[PDB]
């Protein structure tokens, strides 16, 4: 119902420029307070700013005042993140969140984030291999990519419990690698076909792997 | 400019006990206080606001006190679905502020790790790198050695892990070793083993395999 | 309510939150019980509320959180705003609301009396600094009285009369504000709760020697009663 999407994260030089955007649906937007909180690779939580519902009385953590700027449209729906002079310490994933119901203030609807990583470093999409086999443990191996973060599903999503992706790791080489891995029924392997679906983001790499025993 | 300072930083505790977090602010912020649930993947929500009061669909296991200075965060009875890091917030004036976290993880019934090992694909010794794979599955604790071997003898720095954050219902932890080599320096050997160690198996346990699978 | 405290169930059983649902649901105003269909309340609270089909009356209310989307409440079919009530500072800031049904009283949601003071208070929601938010738990004050004379003094460029009554501290420190708005002061005289006066209108909240100021209401009985039929 209640629901608040975010966009435009990604990668950017240092200096860059990049507005961040948050589309939500489900409520009368016009009529709430909205504040942008981010929270830098593991971890911690930080607000970064606010503003009230009619757009007026904006506000600012001390370390992006004067380089980002919060705004909203109240007739597309949508919160603003204008983010200039982007520094290392601004990769973070970046919420959106409504400031409450009338009678509180705190964060009481937040959107699934979306990741800024400042870095002069180039995106490079992952190679994809499998990990080939009561029950039967199959994998991918999803390697040498940069930056964070690839998503990994199994069977299009249709495939849930068993599942384990590994965080990543980052290598000698300053790319990361990740497995994401599954345990299944080994009646399953003659009939089933075993599918992972890896998405960078930042190389439009959506691809996706058979995983057939050998 | 308010700071709140957050207590302790992680935690272990088994299920069905109480867990008690705190969060100091810097100055009086009366009953402005909200706190946050964040679990593993998963966005942060709100749980309690105001120090004490508890939000729609909240379960009753929460709940909070303070107000001025001292306030206080507690599960009466942890489950494992409360597997999270946890963070207390002011709300009284700007800038917002949150406390550091606490990690709150669950102790359990030692498990063993079920261990698995994978060999280097056809497709990427074509590109001439060879990953090699072991598995550690569902198990507690955290604790782990793994131990690599060619021909029986021990690897060292050409290896890296990870360790899963732990899984909200069985509490268990997985873990996954990466041998990385050289197609060239993988093709100089035959045997590949991986030596997990644990204290719930009663003694290391190997897995391996020659390559020609 | 300012520098006030934390009320409790069933206490202040003539304390209504007055909610607008348009364009969001949110508390308004308070108003006091006084009979089967009747809330009285401040005329400044309608400042374009142009109809009665978006305000709901609930009673027996003590967290703002308790109003979920199946609670009861009362609708309004008619908002009666004194017929010389031009400006809250120049008085006559008196209004009642008609309801739909009528309240089925119990021990947390009765009506109160009137007059014709001691030991008084002020109750309501009211505003903080930060996000123009609400208070949760309906809150309550004991404050006295000053007499029309010396708020008068206090006043030097508008007009006290003797259809307002005045009342803070001379330290200051505890009032009603917006959000209170319209939401009484009730006392208790001979140990009965009569409605004295209307949270109305005032100067800064809660500052040392500037008490509120509010609709005195002894001095509109018989108006009240013109309609309370």
């Amino acid at each position: 119902e209640v629901q608040l999407l975010e966009s435009g994260g990604g990668l950017v030089q240092p200096g860059g420029s990049l507005r961040l955007s948050c589309a939500a649906s489900g409520f009368t937007f016009s009529q709430y307070g909205m504040d942008w909180v981010r929270q830098a690779p593991g971890k911690g939580l930080e607000w970064v700013s606010g503003i009230g519902p009619s757009g007026g009385s904006t506000v600012y953590a001390d370390s992006v005042k004067g380089r980002f700027t919060i705004s909203r449209d109240n007739s597309k729906n949508t919160l603003y993140l204008q983010m200039n002079s982007l520094r290392a310490e601004d990769t973070a994933v970046y919420y959106c969140t409504r400031g409450g119901p009338y009678y509180y203030y705190g964060m009481d609807v937040w959107g699934q984030g979306t990741t800024v990583t400042v870095s002069s470093a180039s995106t490079k999409g992952p190679s994809v291999f499998p990990l080939a086999p009561g029950t039967a443990a199959l994998g991918c191996l999803v390697k040498d990519y940069f930056p964070e973060p690839v998503t990994v599903s199994w069977n299009s999503g249709a495939l849930t419990s068993g599942v384990h992706t590994f965080p990543a790791v980052l290598q000698s080489s300053g790319l990361y690698s990740l497995s994401s891995v599954v345990t299944v029924p080994s009646s399953s392997l003659g009939t089933q076909t075993y599918i992972c679906n890896v998405n960078h983001k930042p190389s439009n790499t959506k691809v996706d792997k058979k995983v057939e025993p050998k | 400019d308010i700071q709140m300072t957050q207590s302790p930083s992680s935690l272990s505790a088994s299920v069905g006990d109480r867990v008690t977090i705190t969060c100091q602010a810097s100055q009086d912020i009366s009953n402005y206080l909200n706190w946050y649930q964040q679990k593993p993947g998963k966005a942060p929500k709100l749980l309690i606001y105001d120090a004490s009061n508890l939000e729609t669909g909240v379960p009753s296991r929460f709940s909070g006190s303070g107000s001025g200075t001292d306030f206080t965060f507690t599960i009466s009875s942890l489950q494992p679905e409360d597997i999270a890091t946890y963070y207390c917030q002011q709300a009284n004036s700007f800038p917002v502020t949150f406390g550091g976290g606490t990690k709150v993880e669950i102790k359990r019934t030692v498990a063993a790790p079920s261990v698995f090992i994978f060999p280097p694909s056809d497709e990427q010794l074509k590109s001439g790198t060879a990953s090699v794979v072991c598995l550690l599955n569902n198990f507690y604790s955290r604790e782990a050695k793994v131990q690599w071997k060619v021909d029986n003898a021990l690897q060292s720095g050409n290896s890296q892990e990870s360790v899963t954050e732990q899984d909200s219902k069985d509490s268990t932890y997985s873990l996954s070793s990466t041998l990385t080599l050289s197609k060239a320096d993988y093709e100089k050997h035959k045997v590949y083993a991986c030596e997990v160690t644990h204290q719930g198996l009663s003694s290391p346990v190997t897995k391996s395999f020659n390559r020609g699978e | 309510i300012v520098g006030g405290t934390a009320s409790v169930r069933g206490e202040w059983p003539w304390q209504v939150t007055l909610h607008t649902t348009s364009p969001t649901q949110r508390h308004l105003c308070g108003g006091s019980i006084i009979g089967n269909q009747w809330i009285l309340t401040a005329a400044h609270c309608f400042y374009g509320v142009e109809s009665p089909k978006i305000l709901r009356v609930y009673s027996g209310i003590l967290n703002q959180s308790e109003i979920k989307e199946d609670t009861s409440f009362f609708g309004v079919q008619e908002i009666i705003i004194h017929d010389q009530y031009k400006m809250a500072e120049s008085g006559y800031d008196i209004a009642l609301l008609k309801l739909e049904t009528t309240v089925n009283y119990t021990d947390s949601q009765r009506p109160i009396s009137l007059p014709s003071y001691t030991d008084c208070w002020v109750t309501g929601w009211g505003y903080r600094k930060l996000r123009d938010k609400i208070q949760n738990t309906l809150q309550k004050a004991k404050i006295p009285l000053v007499t029309n004379e010396e708020c008068q003094k206090r006043y030097r460029g508008h007009k006290i009369t003797h259809k307002m009554i005045c009342a803070g501290y001379r330290e200051g420190g505890k009032d009603a504000c917006k959000g209170d708005s319209g939401g009484p002061l009730s006392c208790k005289h001979n140990e009965v709760w009569h409605l004295v006066g209307i949270t109305s209108w005032g100067e800064g909240c809660a500052q040392r020697e500037r008490p509120g100021v509010y609709t005195n209401v002894v001095e509109y009985v018989d108006w009240i009663l013109e309609k309370t039929q």
